[PDB]
């Protein structure tokens, strides 16, 4: 995972327009709707019984803010994603017991959410840059598993 | 398996795609080649750059196969039988790549259909694309 | 699909395994936990210490389900229906992990079946384990 | 990648007992039998029509041995798999057009072949070390794709 200078610029340009709170809730919600087995990690969040129950669930939305906040922070450190995500990797393994395949699923759902929000502005080259990012973030979050 | 709601959702979304099916198929392929460069190994004989007549023509074929699958949504193994034979005996694309193209088709649809690409519809489309992919890799061995 | 030759190969190989099935199930789990540590994320409630009785007990459950699937190789969806329900609604293991366990089962069989693990039998066992996995993830969404 | 000192030692010790003619022919042969679509890359090898034909094919056997030769180079330079396999990665992408997903298939067939030969000697810890090795080789061979 190495972005070109122009890809880095494109990622940063698009991200400046993202409502990171809103987008996080939407990405996590869509994960739980599209891949409903991922709800296994969120029993404490309450009603996840229908697509609307999931998407509008305030605990899902609040959690999505955390997730996308950490992602947003990682965009500032694209050359050291493994370091950036090391303590979160350890946490997701040791405390949360989250299969890292879930990070890959969430990254692609996030890409779909970005496409949905930005429409034509989410061009194929912009997507390609974001795919490098989400692959790097997922690989980083997986890296300290043991 | 696709539920009654899945089939309603897929028919509505792909119906809205309408005349754009070929355009969106080609766009999905382009997004795949740029995002997942290993998929280009299957097209050494193609111009893969933007505006490619070969990519446009192939996108149309892919989209038309999906339209046929939607038309025969309750009989996909048979409606896609000849295509699945071609995949198993000639094209021989590793199954992982179907997931990459499916994802790129979802991204394309998301980018074009703001109102229609709801979470429920997204879920149904992903299931439909996975079902098509399963049929197309079903005869490999 | 599992061919008659596949079914013959699987029945012969699993027949040879016989009463060792439970032991081999445990060994495959141990191999999986060591080789693919992410799979342990599904067992934080287990004792995973060396020679764990809890892991051995689980190995027996996995093996017995496989024995049943072999016995019912012509209709695995029905034979495994209760188990596939449990996987879809409770266990909810990401589908990628089924390939990891399947590979570890092949390794275990290879290590114990020097005469039986021919290229053809290896191929049939791989198809069989992939088919079992497909059934177990069939109701996920 | 991340082989511990003790896993490096275990990998080296086992490899010192490997018969490359047998293991190489068996691993490539089984790739072509178990995942028969991979035969698409080996048409020039002649007769691949049955498992016996594949396993006995002189070109399959010779090529399997060559492949293991490159594997041996990797095992001799575990801290720089990416550098070790750079030239071969370029070859597999640019000239051979081989989808790198196939490298994972070969890695796991190789593990099965090691287990088949070594039996109980191919212990769960030894397997775990070899899984790191084959993952590392596949990832290195994939690295120069573009
Ligand atoms: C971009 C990828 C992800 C990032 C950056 C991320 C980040 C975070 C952060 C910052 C926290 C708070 C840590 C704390 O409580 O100390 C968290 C918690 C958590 N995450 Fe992740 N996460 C990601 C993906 C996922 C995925 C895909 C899942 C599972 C489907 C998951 C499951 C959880 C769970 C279960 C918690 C604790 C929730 C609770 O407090 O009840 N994460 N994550
Ligand atoms: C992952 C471990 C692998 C290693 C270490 C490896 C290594 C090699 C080496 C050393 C050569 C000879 C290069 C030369 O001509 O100078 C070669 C050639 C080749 N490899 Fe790979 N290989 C691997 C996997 C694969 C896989 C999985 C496939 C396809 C499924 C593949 C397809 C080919 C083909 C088609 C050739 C050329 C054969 C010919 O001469 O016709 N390789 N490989
Ligand atoms: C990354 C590779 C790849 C994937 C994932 C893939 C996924 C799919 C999917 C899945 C949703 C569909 C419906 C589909 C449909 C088709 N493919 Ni795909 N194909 C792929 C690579 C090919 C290749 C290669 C060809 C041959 C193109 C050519 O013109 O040579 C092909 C040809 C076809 C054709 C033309 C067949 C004919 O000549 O009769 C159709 C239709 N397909 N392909
Ligand atoms: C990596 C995770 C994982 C995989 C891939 C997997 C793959 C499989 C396969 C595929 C060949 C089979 C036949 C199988 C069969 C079983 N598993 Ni699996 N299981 C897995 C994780 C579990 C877990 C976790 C449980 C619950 C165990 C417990 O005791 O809490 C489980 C429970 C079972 C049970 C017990 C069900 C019951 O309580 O009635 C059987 C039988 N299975 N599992």
């Amino acid at each position: 995972v190495h972005l070109t200078p122009e890809e880095k610029s494109a990622v940063t340009a698009l991200w400046g327009k993202v409502n990171v709170d809103e987008v996080g809730g939407e990405a996590l919600g869509r994960l739980l709707v599209v891949y409903p087995w991922t709800q296994r990690f969120f029993e404490s969040f309450g009603d996840l019984s229908t697509p609307d129950a999931v998407m509008g669930n305030p605990k899902v939305k609040a959690h999505g803010k955390k997730v996308l906040g950490a992602f947003s922070d990682g965009l500032a450190h694209l050359d050291n994603l493994k370091g950036t995500f090391a303590t979160l990797s350890e946490l997701h393994c040791d405390k949360l017991h989250v299969d890292p395949e879930n990070f890959r699923l969430l990254g692609n759902v996030l890409v779909c959410v970005l496409a949905h929000h930005f429409g034509k502005e989410f061009t194929p080259p912009v997507q390609a840059a974001y795919q490098k990012v989400v692959a790097g973030v997922a690989n980083a979050l997986a890296h300290k598993y043991h | 398996v696709l539920s009654p709601a899945d089939k309603t959702n897929v028919k509505a979304a792909w119906g809205k795609v309408g005349a754009h099916a070929g355009e969106y198929g080609a766009e999905a392929l382009e997004r795949m080649f740029l995002s997942f460069p290993t998929t280009k190994t299957y097209f050494p004989h193609f111009d893969l750059s933007h505006g490619s007549a070969q990519v446009k023509g192939h996108g149309k074929k892919v989209a038309d196969a999906l339209t046929n699958a939607v038309a025969h949504v309750d009989d996909m193994p048979n409606a896609l039988s000849a295509l699945s034979d071609l995949h198993a005996h000639k094209l021989r694309v590793d199954p992982v790549n179907f997931k990459l193209l499916s994802h790129c088709l979802l991204v394309t649809l998301a980018a074009h259909l703001p109102a229609e690409f709801t979470p429920a519809v997204h879920a149904s489309l992903d299931k439909f694309l996975a079902s098509v992919s399963t049929v197309l890799t079903s005869k490999y061995r």
